[PDB]
């Protein structure tokens, strides 16, 4: 994560992957909601 | 039939087998020296201190040595010493100072370095008798300048530490033997085995330790050799 | 059949100039390395002076460095050693040798007793 | 005193180069010229024997064509079964060098020389159970160099000190003892009928030796530098000799002159063993340049090469029959050629 | 004395190595090459052995 | 970082919460707008003809608390519904910035551009070292306890490659879509294979670095009496604290997969293998010193090109890169990172050209084998 480089590539980019797809179930959710 | 001679044969086989896989450790482990010296020279002093060949068998922090004495063989060498290639290192010992034995001992180290079959075999140097030679040209007896020319126009070596107690004399032919050894080993530059020099006393205990760390940095170097640092 | 046959030598004065010769035959003389071994009377074996094959390496022994020039013929098959500026203490018998090995450069044991790829040798005294 | 005798050996080598001069009526290679060519030899390594540790210094077949001895630097004497890749016997050598080894013709003793200037010859019957020393002897000076058994009771032995030696090995005295060399006496090769063996030296001569009168018969002078190794052509009639100087030459005992001469302008490196085949057709000789090579004796042309060993081949060995041939090298591998 | 009797033991040798019957080299050649063509069928290493026959393949 | 799942039960959880405040003063009621749960906020009581303004709600890390949802109040006492359906107005632009998108996009491009430069690392790194196994097992020669060490490296560093191989396509699969009106074995199998052929990667250099070390600097070392030693360090100890990671993360978190990083338990991971590095760049320095002292002791020119020539070998060789790249002080961030997975994608592929292509036994057997094949 913080130290090992190819771990900080692949937790970040999890970590990036979970926020957006997070994101965009939210704004779907709000789009049905609204 | 066949198959109970096979089976005891397996079982032989598996025996010697293991028998060699036992002895292996202890060869691999064990390092060995060949003492080859002149006859002039002190190696029943160093065979004392540290049939056709002598052994002596001894150990240093846990490390196995076996050091090989040329006892009675015919002075045609060109045969027998190819065997000792495969030893750790050839330990060549030498006599400072009647018939010429510097240039004998010189020309045999020639023969020992440029040999084919001794590009990977180090060759450990003794030069003993330096109280004899410190002797003999404290006694006014210019041995050496008649004996070798280059040793009238030599200066000692600003690098090389001397021994307190010695006349500048006595470490200018100490160190003009060194660099006349330095010079033959040198000529050939391959760099596939070194030479090492050190002067040896007539009584001393160090020459043990300085065969330890002498075989240490021939081992080491022969591993950087084949991890190709070296 | 290997033989070597030196030449030359004798009574001579010190001070002066002397040639001797090695006539080679029964081998391919071009590929040896040769040397030369003297011997005192009552003493040992010392080695003088060699050439390599083609001639380049060319070493002496040193209580006799400057003053002996080796040369080798291989066109004429004959070792050629030229000898000024001669000293009492260099009488000896003379023994022209030949190397054991083809293309190497190492000379175990010329400088032995029984060695059988030596000349048979040539006296060389200098009394005045 | 001494000049009346050397200038009476001078005339007297003058009179035997006369001699072989007028008996030269012809060249074996220029009547070998009409003979068909062997041609191109391949021969693949069906077996690979891996037991040692240090170089297989020598080594010498059984005369069953199964079993083999090889002796190794490491103090290690192995009994290899060269059909199956199974060490029959391991001994461990008292001294470390040794320099050749030899299996006697009825199977029961096996003899190691080497450094130590000793003879060690071991019994395999194993009544105990365990292989140990039958015998050792201790009569040379020199190095040891060489032995082949002749049978049982008798042993011819090669040493560095210009002798060759025929032992007792019951008594364990010499029987008798030949002082004929004026350099080290590298080997040495028993004929099949025994009644004559021949000694390569490092004095560049090859000697003729008769058992029973103790005096060499006859004197080969061919060779530039160190014979090497001598082997004996399978009637008993001529014999190879390996050397230092890159040259294989072939000499018969009847001419007493050299018949022939192999040799090759690329490979200037050293001759350790040379053995003939059964027929005699071809001449196998170990180089120094990490290979083999096998030569048709009469056309004196390489009919193969045989690259199987990275470091030197030490020695080569012929099975009597003639199907297999060993080669030991001192990269501690046997290599078994097909 | 020891270089002369060294002399007269080689002298003694060269003559008895003189005193030998010599053939003709053709003749033994001859025989040499009689001996190669009449074991060239039973040998091995010339002429391969088939691979059932052969115990090493 | 919070987690999808985790906002779901953080929704539910505040419904649950407004759902008991609903209770506290549903019962006195007002003349002006009904109070209610909509599904995100909890609305206060809504002044007639006024528009309420409510702060966005603080347990969604995707808001701007700085902004306000807009709602009117009609004078019936009822909320505002949309022309279009019976479906609540509400103005909800404020919580939502569209800067943050964007930069997500951005983000990902460079993830994805970042992954095609390590799979491409990745296979030319496994390409060669499959061939210089091939090699080095096929040659008789070259078997020794220095190359059976120099295997297990290289058979680490495919093992490293195809584990990163499959974790990324089995991660990628195990995604799906999840919604309520990926928690199966295999995306904590990759993750654990991941960090533990990554830490035997990493102890395998250390394994070398303590063979040339002791080789160097011990002597007379043995080569075959640690060498089990070295293989049950380098097989066990990572297994060991890989194993204590998997119990602790299970027991400790239990995530939808491991593949996202808690704070607290990756330092047991981390630890053993950051301390791993350093104490192989300190065999490095001292490995220098003494190949340094080796070297002064036997042309001066010649002399320094071979010491810049196996400094750069032995730095390729001990990962001095490692302790370079992470010690070394965003744009710059991608950058950095970059070149950390390029040194590390390549790092087998050097290890290969410098143990098997550019190795002098190697490259004679090869030279030998050739010429045999040649001659036949
Ligand atoms: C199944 C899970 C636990 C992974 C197991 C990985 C380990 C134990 C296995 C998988 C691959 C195996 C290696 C495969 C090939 C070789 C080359 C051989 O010359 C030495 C053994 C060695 C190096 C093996 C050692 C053990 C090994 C590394
Ligand atoms: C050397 C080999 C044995 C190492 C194997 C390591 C991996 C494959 C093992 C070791 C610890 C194991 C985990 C231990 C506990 C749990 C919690 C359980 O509710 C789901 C499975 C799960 C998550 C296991 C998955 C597999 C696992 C991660
Ligand atoms: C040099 C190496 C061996 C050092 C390794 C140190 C490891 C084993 C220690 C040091 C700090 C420790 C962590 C400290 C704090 C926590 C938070 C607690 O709620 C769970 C355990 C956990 C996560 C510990 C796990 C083990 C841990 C990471
Ligand atoms: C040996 C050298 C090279 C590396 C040493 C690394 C280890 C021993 C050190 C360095 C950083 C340290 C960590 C720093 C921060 C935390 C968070 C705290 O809440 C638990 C302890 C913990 C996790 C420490 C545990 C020990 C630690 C991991
Ligand atoms: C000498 C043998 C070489 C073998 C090389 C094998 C390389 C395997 C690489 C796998 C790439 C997988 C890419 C998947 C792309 C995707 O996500 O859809
Ligand atoms: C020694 C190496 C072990 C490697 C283990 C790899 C485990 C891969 C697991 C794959 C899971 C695939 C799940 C598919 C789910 C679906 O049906 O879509
Ligand atoms: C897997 C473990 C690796 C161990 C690496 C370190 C080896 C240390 C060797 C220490 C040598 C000590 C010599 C003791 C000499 C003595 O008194 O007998
Ligand atoms: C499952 C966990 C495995 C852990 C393996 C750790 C093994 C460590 C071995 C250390 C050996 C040290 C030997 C030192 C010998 C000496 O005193 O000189
Ligand atoms: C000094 C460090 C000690 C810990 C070393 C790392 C091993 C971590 C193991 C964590 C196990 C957690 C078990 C929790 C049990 C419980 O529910 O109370
Ligand atoms: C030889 C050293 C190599 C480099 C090692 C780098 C170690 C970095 C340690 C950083 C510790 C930071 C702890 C933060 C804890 C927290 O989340 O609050």
């Amino acid at each position: 994560s913080l130290a090992l480089a190819d771990d900080a590539a692949f937790r970040e980019r999890a970590r990036l992957l979970a926020a957006l797809e997070r994101r965009h179930w939210l704004n779907s959710y709000m789009h049905k909601l609204l | 039939d066949q198959r109970n001679e096979e089976k005891a044969q397996r079982e032989a086989n598996k025996k010697i087998e293991k028998q060699l896989q036992k002895d292996k450790q202890v060869y691999r482990a064990t390092h060995r020296l060949l003492l080859l010296g002149a006859g002039e020279s002190g190696k029943n002093t160093i065979v004392k201190q540290m049939s056709g060949i002598f052994e002596t068998k001894f150990q240093v922090d846990k490390v196995n040595f076996h050091m090989f004495d040329v006892g009675a063989q015919r002075d045609e060498r060109r045969k027998w010493i190819q065997c000792f290639n495969d030893v750790t290192a050839i330990i060549f010992v030498v006599a400072s100072s009647q018939t010429n034995r510097l240039q004998a001992a010189l020309k045999l180290f020639d023969s020992i370095w440029n040999n084919k079959w001794l590009r990977d075999t180090s060759v450990i140097l003794f030069l003993n008798k330096q109280d004899l030679l410190a002797e003999k040209v404290l006694a006014g007896k210019s041995k050496i300048e008649d004996y070798f020319p280059e040793f009238a126009r030599y200066t000692t070596p600003e690098d090389a530490t001397p021994e307190p107690g010695e006349d500048p004399r006595v470490t200018r032919a100490k160190y003009f033997i060194r660099d006349e050894f330095l010079r033959i080993s040198t000529a050939s530059g391959d760099g596939r085995h070194y030479c090492y020099p050190h002067f040896t006393c007539a009584v001393d205990t160090e020459n043990i330790r300085r065969v330890f760390n002498d075989c240490r940095d021939i081992i080491q170097r022969m591993h950087l050799r084949q991890y190709e640092l070296l | 059949q290997v033989q070597l046959q030196e030449s030359g030598g004798g009574l001579v004065q010190p001070g002066g100039s002397l040639r001797l010769s090695c006539a080679a035959s029964g081998f391919t003389f071009s590929n040896y390395k040769m040397n030369w071994v003297r011997q005192a009377p009552g003493k040992g074996l010392e080695w003088v002076s060699d050439i390599s094959q083609s001639g380049a390496s060319i070493s002496y022994t040193g209580s006799v460095k400057g003053r002996f020039t080796i040369s080798r013929d291989n066109a004429k098959n004959t070792l050629y050693l030229q000898m000024n500026s001669l000293k009492p203490e260099d009488t000896a018998v003379y023994y022209c040798a030949r190397c054991p090995a083809p293309f190497t450069r190492d000379c175990f044991d010329v400088t032995s007793t029984t060695y059988a790829y030596r000349g048979q040798g040539t006296q060389v005294t200098v009394s005045s | 005193e001494l000049d009346q005798l050397r200038q009476e050996a001078e005339q007297l080598k003058n009179q035997i180069r006369d001699a072989r001069k007028a008996c030269a009526d012809a060249t074996l290679s220029q009547i070998t010229n009409n003979i068909d060519p062997v041609g191109r030899i391949q021969m693949r390594t069906r077996r690979t024997l891996r037991g040692h540790l240090a170089k297989i210094y020598a080594m010498h077949w059984g005369t069953d064509s199964r079993l083999l001895v090889s002796a190794s630097q490491d103090g290690k004497l192995i009994i290899w079964d060269s059909y199956t890749t199974n060490k029959v016997h391991a001994i461990p050598l008292r001294s470390s060098w040794v320099m050749t080894c030899a299996y006697a013709p009825s199977g029961n003793y096996v003899a190691c020389g080497g450094l130590d200037n000793i003879c060690s010859i071991y019994n395999l019957k194993t009544r105990e159970g365990n292989v140990r020393v039958s015998r050792e002897l201790a009569g040379h000076t020199g190095y040891l160099s060489c032995c082949r058994f002749l049978d049982d009771n008798q042993i011819v032995t090669s040493s560095g000190d210009t002798t060759c030696a025929l032992w007792d090995i019951e008594t364990g005295q010499q029987t008798t003892t030949f002082t004929g060399h004026t350099g080290d006496v590298m080997s040495l090769s028993l004929a099949p009928d025994t009644r004559l063996f021949v000694s390569g030296a490092c004095d560049a001569s090859a000697k003729l030796w008769d058992v029973r009168e103790g005096m060499c018969r006859q004197t080969f002078t061919g060779h530039e530098s160190d014979i090497n190794a001598i082997c004996f052509f399978p009637n008993g009639n001529a014999f190879a000799t390996g050397s230092d100087d890159a040259t294989c030459r072939l000499f018969d005992l009847r001419a007493d002159q050299e018949l022939m001469t192999y040799s090759h302008d690329n490979i200037i490196c050293g001759i350790t063993s040379v053995s003939f085949s059964k027929s005699g057709r071809l001449l196998l000789a170990g180089y120094d340049d990490f290979n083999c090579n096998v030569w048709d004796a009469l056309k004196a042309d390489r009919a193969g090469v045989l690259a199987g060993h990275d470091n030197r081949v030490s020695c080569l060995g012929v099975t009597d029959d003639g199907m297999a041939v060993a080669t030991g090298s001192w990269d501690s591998f046997l290599k078994i050629w097909n | 004395t020891a270089s002369i009797a060294q002399a007269r033991k080689l002298v003694e040798q060269l003559k008895m190595e003189a005193n030998i019957d010599r053939i003709k080299v053709s003749k033994a050649a001859a025989d040499l090459m009689a001996y190669c063509e009449a074991h060239a069928k039973e040998d091995p290493l010339l002429t391969p052995v088939p691979a059932s026959e052969n115990p090493f393949r | 970082t919070i987690t999808i799942e985790e906002q779901i039960v953080l929704v539910l959880k505040a419904k649950v919460q407004c759902e008991l405040n609903i209770t506290a003063q549903l019962q006195e009621g007002e003349g002006n707008c009904f109070p209610e749960w909509d599904g995100l906020i909890c609305w206060p009581r809504g002044t007639v003809g006024k528009i309420s303004a409510v702060p966005c709600p603080p347990y969604i890390y995707d808001f701007n608390h700085k902004g306000v949802a807009f709602r009117h109040c009609n004078p019936n006492g009822t909320w505002d519904f949309m022309h279009s359906l019976n479906k609540t107005w509400a103005n909800y632009s404020d919580c939502l910035r569209f800067l943050q998108p964007d930069i997500s996009i951005g983000k990902q491009e460079f993830f994805e551009r970042l992954y095609v430069m390590y799979t491409v690392g990745y296979s030319i790194s496994f390409g060669s070292l499959a061939v210089a196994i091939l090699i080095i097992g096929y040659f008789r020669r070259l078997h020794c306890t220095r190359n059976y060490i120099h295997m297990h490296l290289f058979v680490s560093f495919m093992l490293r490659a195809t584990s990163i191989f499959v974790k990324d396509r089995v991660v990628h699969a195990h995604i799906g879509v999840k919604e309520l009106e990926s928690q199966y074995i295999g995306c904590k199998i990759a993750v654990v294979m991941f960090i533990y052929f990554l830490a035997t990667n990493y102890y395998w250099i250390l394994v070398e670095g303590l063979y040339l070390h002791n080789l160097i600097f011990v002597a007379f070392f043995s080569d075959t009496k640690y060498l089990w030693g070295f293989i049950l360090i380098g097989w066990g100890f990572p297994a060991a604290f890989v194993a204590a990671w998997a119990v602790a993360r299970a027991t400790l978190a239990d995530a939808r997969c491991w593949e996202l990083s808690a704070g607290d338990i990756k330092w047991i991971y981390q630890a053993p293998i950051l301390a791993a590095i350093g104490l192989n760049f300190i065999l490095f320095l001292n490995t220098v010193r003494v190949l340094a002292t080796k070297i002064w002791e036997t042309d001066t020119r010649k002399q320094y090109r071979k010491l810049a020539k196996s400094t750069l070998v032995l730095v390729l060789v001990f990962g001095v890169h490692y302790i370079v790249f992470v010690c070394l002080p965003g744009l710059g961030w991608e950058i950095r990172m970059h070149c950390e997975l390029f040194f590390n994608s390549f790092q087998g592929f050097f290890v290969s050209i410098i143990y098997c292509y550019c190795n002098g036994e190697v490259q004679a057997e090869v030279k030998k084998m050739w010429s045999r094949w040649n001659l036949s």
